[PDB]
């Protein structure tokens, strides 16, 4: 039917988003949020799951929950190869994120710290991911159409091209 | 197996 989501995979993967993402967490706890990239690293399923599973915290109307999920989502790009970048170079992934910067969509009941986050990543990943060609198609969209007015500064490093 | 972007 909804394939592994439905089943103990999901329901486990969930239940450390929740943990990882639990607005009560005084700051980030990466106990949690590096093993929710275990779990994806071991999981056949893992990065399908785990993009939706994001997307849905990331969409969160609660600031703090959404922002840690942009973190962990941020942390799986580093910790869980091409198989994961592979799942959010997908429109299906990728539209789920414009939903939460366009105001035609949950654009308006988003805070800003959400929104430059995600472009900020959008375009990280663009910089980063060149092989990810739906990604910069999303990116130069949200440009086309007056979201994105001008790239952002984004947080480099010398393992950054 | 994709959908098509969510044009804005």
């Amino acid at each position: 039917a909804m394939g592994s989501m439905a089943e103990a995979e999901g329901e486990s993967l969930e239940s450390w988003l929740n943990k990882a993402t639990n607005p009560s967490n005084r700051q980030e706890d990466w106990e949690y949020i590096i093993g929710f990239c275990d779990q994806i690293n071991k999981e056949l399923e893992g990065p399908q799951i785990a993009v939706r599973l994001l997307a849905h915290k990331i969409q969160s109307p609660q600031e703090w929950e959404a922002l840690q999920a942009l973190t962990v989502l941020e942390a799986c790009m580093k910790n869980c190869g091409r198989r994961f970048h592979n799942e959010v170079g997908k429109f299906r992934f990728l539209n789920e994120l414009i939903k939460v910067v366009s105001p035609k969509y949950l654009g308006d009941r988003v805070s800003e710290k959400v929104k430059t986050k995600v472009i900020e990543l959008l375009y990280s990943w663009t910089m980063a991911l060149p092989e990810e060609a739906k990604i910069k198609d999303a990116y130069h969209m949200l440009k086309r159409q007056g979201i994105v007015q001008s790239d952002p500064p984004i947080p480099v490093d010398r393992t950054l091209i | 197996s994709d959908e098509d972007l969510l044009h804005i």
